[PDB]
């Protein structure tokens, strides 16, 4: 059913290609907007930064996933602000269900967002 | 003084300000017989006073009914204004708006605009200057838009507000509310300054559920549009803590010229039961100010987003559960974006609590909320015009009676165009890319 | 005798005077009348600083409080401390500001500049010897903002020895006033760096976290935020204006701090507690330096861990030897070494002030310098840039008499401070 | 602050809570007209609070008649609720599932949807929210099916816990309690976290021994069920010896998703002369805990082996006298296993007692004892139903009743299939071996 | 000056503070208001160690009460001692345990951990020279039997030289509290033996026994269960924390115990008597030796008679010679001599301090070695191993971010424990 930490932070190693050392850079994100451009392709990568180690900067990039998840209607509500802590009790939880939508929604092919944005210029 | 005078045109505009001296009397300790009392610069604020000591409301009446307005010395106000400055019209031909602007109106003009002159002639420190009408109304929506076009011809730099009140999307109270009411949005365009619209059967739809009155009136309609007034003007007449101008707003509200529509949302408005068994803090109050059931004018700001917007907090209030609420409103879905000011808001404290007149069914509060909100949703009831409008002239219904009042319609020929303008600078603010 | 005349300037550029004002009365021993009251000898010698003596004991405020509205500044008047302030020198306009800059500083203050400079020059000369003047105001609104910059640039094309120092607070992260301010904000920094020596950065927020993290009070009012906030002007001048064994001035906390013209730098206190957390600790100077670490104790919304500190200057008041600072710092800067700038060894400033404040056996005040300080400019920058690109509220600057690419001057402005604090966080 | 709320959908909903809130009332000294007081969290625990001091019960009413629900206002509780939380409906048609969920009950929940919303928007400390239905009923089976699917689809991770009661095996109080309520367990086996369910008929049979009253009436029966409800909650709101949380039960109750069913049983119940000539230590108690007099549910839970059991007690109470009870029901041959637990046991105190309304024929006592039981022997009353409900689903006996509301009868087909994964579930749990 | 900062964790793990703290209190002379009252002055010269000094003798107890729940937590604050903890180091959350360990090791004591080791950083290093750490809390439940292991975990991997000493409690034979309580208890000895030196294993149940044995009270309540068991938290200490002839330390009291890196032996008390069995006695060494040999004196719910002693550390205090206990523990070390262990002849360890306690003339503190340790932890695994058979409760687990295989891991822990006192017991 569910996954643990132990699965789950390899495979979003794999279909982000990113160094995630541990699972609190979630806590920011740059993986969960990486993980709709897997499927959605129309997501403009060039709205969000790309350093912004900077809580109170970050609260610009929970908000364009609010344009995704407009266009593609699924409702549920994201609360950023212990989200944006880079702590847990949330950002599993939203993890573990952005892989609730790991369903049906795969066209299987890759998207390499690791030459999207520039190799992260 | 920093002091503003008040023009009343229209049927509306007489009604209107019978809520809002109303208010204006109470919120300072004025007897309704003008001689009052049974702060320190409030004593003086909107009145310039007489060394007898009641004071007249720098005001204006204009209407060319004798009917409503001698209603005033009929009624318990019968002291309070002065009969020249309660300038009325012995005939009238209303809901003509091309004889009310060019044939009947005009007459009173050149009576009415020395009524304007005096009055600039005591108020030394003069904020530009305050306009009721209706587009419901002929002669308010007709000598309304013609009174400021010579007013700002006049007075070049000076504050032009207004607080209008438009036909439903359902409801009208004449069939005329196409014709003559949306062409005056094109001498008001570039004469008011800044401008404010309300609906009747959205506040209607308010009635029914925060008032839960069957059937209310107008004046209860009145009373619920004159605290909006009051919790924009007299909060820079109270010594408040963040303190707002009249001068703030307008450049606050609009990043280009064209764009002065926001919405209007006040709360709380709670029923005589329904304050008891509820504690309505402050951030319970904007919670309710962003959703639709305390909404002034009948569209959908859910649907659009917001653009900037600034709110004015009255009574006990700190800044701290201001922060706390606004920003988990920026944080949440129902608010989408701004992407031309990454903040969008203006706040404004101001400590005076909120006034409670005691015959209507409002109940009372320790503390209270205006909201002055742009959007990009806002111009759907000018799209319901352009639906309706466009439909009217498909026929040339009593053009005659645009005409044989002294006007061609090459006007009519304007009219779709410059609403299509407007219809075309909100897709315009709805660019919203690189 | 080393003296400064006070410059205040917007509406809460015009709150801050009572904080100030009569902490700095009690803390001279001075009552709400102006006649003396005072209990030891101490408080006399440097009395003259920020006080015009006169007739009868009188002890006047040397003050000008300025603004453009008259909302608030009879708040003060006809408030308690009415016979503090002379009133020829509360001077006040009439019409609105609309918190507008270049309403603010090009064109309404300019219907009463030229009743501002005839007010300061004969305080000035009537003066023994000026050490220097402050400038209090905001830079998100517009009279505080706009009209005591050019208020700053007369006076500094007029007394070009004369030190500026200037006190003013920050747009928010997060809790903004209003849209403009980020307009507010990069017009202020660009009289500021170009004519005034320093100027400070306090954040309402942060301030707002203070209360909140520290102190444990869920809602405080402004007139507990100015209260804290006020002893820093106190602090700044505590080693200054009464006795003590080492003690420097702001010209000499001028010259220590930067190796360049580029001046900010940031602010916190020592002690500090809430109400029952009292006296459950030994106030000390540990107790003191660890309030001198975080940037929980600090203003400025921006981390001293992602930046690195330049020079250091410490400011006490009490009973305190040097060795137990000196262990103390020791004991600080040898875990936290990459966090100074290896540009210099021992960047710090000690000094030590002799009597200590109400009800506290000790006190300290923190000057600490920064990288991270354009984390405020890159926030600003961008929060400024992005409502430039559909030109956003323009007209009501172009509107009023100021040249659009005049406003495009002070990005660069903004981004010549960054490219330094570019290199000097990772170089060298 | 570590708070819930508790939805009442149903007639029997409605007259639960009438039971539940009064022992709410009760259990911290409230007046009932909500202005209180004729621990130090204690005095707002369920109780969102104004600064009048009176204060809201956290609960919502969903009906679909307004003969019950406006009892309240009739009845000495008027000043207790807020009409706005106590939502009503205009017309119903009870009885019918698929059309109180799936046409008539609909309408409703968009305003029900809301109220859930801002009641979520003060209680910080959130532990997701208590349901109170019937299976007799149709609606309160109806929209509370519904009630929780969207809930849950909301609000993910959050408890859910629901107190039911199911038609007897002897006495039904309707004909669709085969139809109507045996369906409502597929979408609230997914919905519920854990769930409760009781028998009238066994609740009765204790009414007329241990309470010995020829002629009781809902109303004791509501009083009886209610003492369970404080029992698990109040019960984190007093601070205990070793204290029980809500979350604790749905993770120390369930080995596998599915078996969420365990038993209540309450003791001491014990009429008026019969507390005196006894003392009723608390080993006493819980030997008659295990024996079926005190049985909440018409069910042979002596055959069944059970699974494990959480236990909460009340008032004066030491772990000794629990280790010396429970040491010997363990040996006692009237359980003999559980093979997937060796403990089997969960054990909770609370220092409050057991609180004793004046009303009724309960007798007062200073220990109290509540018991949550899961066996392999509750799907027998499953059991009867599908005895029951395949049998009237052997003639097609309206289906029409279910088509015409506006669902077909593929649900049907699913109806028993589910059940006969519960009833393979139980034997799957009865496979007890190497 | 040899000095341990205190930490506890769990709702009960909570609730041995009292009888801890009052006792230590009591047993150092000093009021509930924190302020002194001592007799001796022989009561001082290591006061130090469990007190930080304050500002006016106020002597604030070195503690951080750490729970996941404020049910208890407000109890010890609202009753009575309440001004003896200071309120900056009682930290708590809100939203329930559940008692379900990842759900306290792993993800809800990660929201409270950054608030953690900011309280003790400062703590530490506002002390002299640490002693040690001490963890108090349970095996059974979840927030002391989870988030003080993460919290553990943290500080050894943050003072390697400095030593962790814990204490907790055992789940019971019979008597257990809930049923995840095996896994708990697995959970918890995979960071404690990898982590910190030493643990102690404190049955409930045979508590229970203590009273039931040889107090004679048939009801008693917690509030003296863990009065009992505070004063060995009393008697490791007693050596230590005011002077004597010989006494050692608790990493001395380490060192000489195990010859592995294997650290869990046993706890008792001396003397202990019913109310009127008080003076019916002759309270001497030869009461003190007795009232040290038997299972019933002890805490395990483990036969030592089943066991082997590996090594015995005695702390005796009052007027106590040696040879009073050289020629008792001659006298049933011989007719006892099966029962030691042959790897090493005379593991005993003496240690004589001065003063009594509280109306008794002599003390004793029991630390005896064991084979048969692994008498729990047998009844552990075959507890644990059969609730893993079916996966039991595994989705409570599972569905909060723990691998299966990892659970299956400590399994092996526990049997590497007992691989090696599967020797001793019969070996050599
Ligand atoms: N007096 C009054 N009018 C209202 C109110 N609310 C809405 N209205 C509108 O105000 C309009 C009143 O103007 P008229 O109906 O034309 O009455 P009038 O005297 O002919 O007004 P003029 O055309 O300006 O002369 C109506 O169309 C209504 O739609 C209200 O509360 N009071
Ligand atoms: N009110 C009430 N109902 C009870 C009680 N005990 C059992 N019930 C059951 O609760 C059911 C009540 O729901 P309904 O009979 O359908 O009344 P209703 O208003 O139509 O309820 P809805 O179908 O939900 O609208 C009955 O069938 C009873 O079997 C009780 O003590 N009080
Ligand atoms: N110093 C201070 N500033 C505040 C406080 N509250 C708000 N502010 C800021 O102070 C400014 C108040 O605006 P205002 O004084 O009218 O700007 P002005 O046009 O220069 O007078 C805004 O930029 C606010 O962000 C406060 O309590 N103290
Ligand atoms: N030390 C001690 N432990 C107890 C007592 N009573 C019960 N316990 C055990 O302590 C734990 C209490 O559970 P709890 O503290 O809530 O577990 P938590 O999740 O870590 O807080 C359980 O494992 C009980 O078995 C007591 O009086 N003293």
């Amino acid at each position: 059913m569910s996954e643990s930490r132990q699965e789950l932070l390899a495979w979003i190693n794999q279909v982000t290609s990113l160094g995630l050392t541990r699972i609190e850079d979630c806590g920011k994100g740059y993986a969960m907007i990486q993980i709709f451009d897997s499927i959605y392709q129309d997501i403009p990568l060039k709205k969000v930064n790309f350093e912004c180690n900077n809580e109170y900067q970050y609260i610009n990039n929970w908000k364009v996933l609010q344009q995704v998840f407009l266009k593609k209607g699924i409702d549920k509500v994201v609360d950023p602000e212990r989200l944006s802590r880079c702590k847990m009790q949330d950002n599993l939880e939203f993890v573990q269900w952005a892989k609730r939508f790991w369903d049906q929604y795969y066209p299987g092919g890759d998207y390499d967002a690791l030459a999207r944005r520039g190799n992260r210029g | 003084m920093r002091e503003v005078i008040s023009v009343h045109v229209g049927q509306a505009g007489v009604q209107i300000g019978n809520a809002c001296w109303e208010l204006y009397c109470l919120e300072h300790g004025i007897g309704p017989d003008g001689f009052p009392t049974e702060l320190n610069d409030g004593f003086g604020t909107f009145f310039s006073e007489t060394g007898q000591g009641k004071f007249v409301p720098r005001s204006i009446y204009v209407d060319l009914e004798p009917n409503v307005i001698d209603q005033v010395r009929t009624g318990p106000y019968k002291d309070l204004f002065h009969p020249e400055q309660m300038v009325t019209g012995k005939e009238d031909a209303s809901n003509n708006y091309a004889r009310g602007h060019y044939t009947v109106g005009k007459e009173m003009i050149d009576s009415v605009l020395e009524r304007i002159r005096r009055m600039a002639d005591n108020c030394s420190g003069l904020q530009g200057f305050l306009v009721f009408h209706s587009f419901g109304g002929g002669t308010g929506s007709g000598l309304g838009a013609l009174l400021l076009e010579r007013l700002n011809m006049e007075y070049g730099k000076k504050s032009n507000l207004q607080f209008s009140v438009y036909p439903a999307p359902q409801v009208s109270t004449s069939v005329v509310e196409p014709y003559n009411s949306v062409l005056t949005t094109h001498a008001t365009l570039d004469n008011s300054d800044c401008t404010f619209m309300v609906d009747n059967e959205a506040c209607y739809d308010i009635c029914r559920r925060n008032l839960d009155i069957e059937r209310p009136t107008y004046e209860n309609l009145n009373r619920l549009i004159a605290q909006v007034v009051s919790s924009i003007t007299a909060s820079l007449r109270f010594a408040g803590s963040l303190n707002v101008d009249l001068n703030e707003f307008q450049t606050n509200l609009v990043p280009y010229p064209r764009i002065h529509f926001p919405l209007v949302t006040y709360s709380p408005i709670v029923s005589a039961a329904k304050a008891f068994h509820e504690s309505n803090s402050v951030q319970e109050i904007t919670n309710q100010c962003f959703e639709p059931y305390n909404q002034m004018v009948k569209c959908d700001p859910r649907t659009g987003r917001y653009m900037a917007t600034c709110l004015l907090y009255r009574g006990d209030v700190i800044p701290r559960d201001v922060q706390a609420a606004v920003t988990s409103i920026k944080s949440r879905r129902t608010i989408q974006f701004v992407d031309w000011c990454p903040t969008g808001f203006k706040i404004g404290i101001c400590y005076e609590p909120p006034q409670h007149v005691p015959g209507s069914g409002i109940a009372k509060v320790n503390r209270a909320v205006c909201m002055l909100s742009n959007t990009t949703s806002i111009a759907e009831a000018w799209s319901r015009l352009d639906h309706k409008f466009d439909l009217m002239y498909s026929k040339r219904a009593f053009v005659h009676w645009y005409v044989g009042e002294g006007m061609e319609e090459g006007e009519f020929s304007e009219a779709r165009e410059d609403l299509a303008a407007l219809e075309r600078d909100y897709e315009e603010v709805g660019q919203d890319s690189m | 005798m080393r003296e400064i005349v006070h410059i205040q300037a917007g509406q809460c550029g015009n709150q801050v005077g009572a904080a100030f004002w009569s902490t700095i009365a009690d803390e001279h021993g001075l009552d709400s009348a102006g006649i003396y009251h005072g209990t030891s000898e101490a408080q006399h010698e440097r009395l003259n600083v920020y006080f015009n003596e006169a007739a009868g004991g009188k002890y006047v405020p040397r003050a000008v409080l300025v603004d453009l509205e008259p909302g608030t500044m009879d708040a003060v008047k006809s408030g308690k401390f009415g016979n503090l302030f002379r009133p020829d020198n509360i001077i006040y306009g009439q019409s609105g500001a609309g918190n507008i800059w270049a309403k603010g500083h090009y064109t309404e203050g300019a219907e009463l500049a030229d009743a501002v400079l005839d007010v300061v020059r004969r305080e000035a000369e009537a003066c023994d010897a000026l050490q220097g003047f402050q400038l209090t105001h905001s830079l998100g609104g517009g009279t505080g903002s706009g009209m005591g910059t050019l208020l700053l640039s007369k006076i500094r094309e007029e007394y070009p020895d004369r030190m500026m120092a200037t006190f003013s607070v920050a747009p928010a992260p997060k809790s903004s006033d209003t849209v403009v301010e980020p307009y507010n904000a990069t017009l202020s920094m660009h009289q500021l760096v170009e004519n005034s020596d320093e100027t400070f950065c306090i954040d309402n927020e942060a301030l707002s976290s203070i209360f909140a993290n520290t102190l444990k009070i869920k809602s405080p009012s402004y007139d507990d935020l100015n209260h804290l906030v006020s002893a820093v002007m106190a602090g700044v001048t505590t080693s200054f204006r009464f006795p003590g064994e080492l003690n420097s001035d702001l010209r000499k906390l001028a010259v220590n701090m930067v190796p360049f013209p580029r001046h900010f730098f940031m602010v916190g206190f020592a002690p500090l507690a809430a109400i029952g957390s009292s006296s459950f600790q030994a106030v000390s100077v540990p107790e003191l330096t660890q309030q001198m670490f975080d940037a929980n104790n600090m203003m400025v919304a921006a981390d001293p861990r992602h930046g690195r500190y330049l020079t250091v200057a410490a400011l006490f008041r009490g009973k305190v030897s040097m060795k137990e600072v000196d262990e103390q710092i020791r004991s600080v800067q040898t875990k936290n070494s990459a966090y100074f700038v290896e540009w210099i060894p021992d960047n710090v400033l000690k000094a030590v002030c002799s009597v200590p404040p109400k009800d506290l056996k000790m006190s300290a005040t923190f000057i600490g310098n920064s990288t991270s300080i354009q984390e405020i400019f890159r926030r600003l920058g961008d929060q400024f840039s992005a409502m430039f690109r559909r030109k956003a509220f323009l007209h009501w600057y172009t509107g009023e008499g100021m040249d659009e690419m005049e406003f495009t001057e002070a990005e660069s402005n903004m981004n010549d401070l960054v490219s330094e604090y570019q290199q000097y966080q990772e170089a060298g």
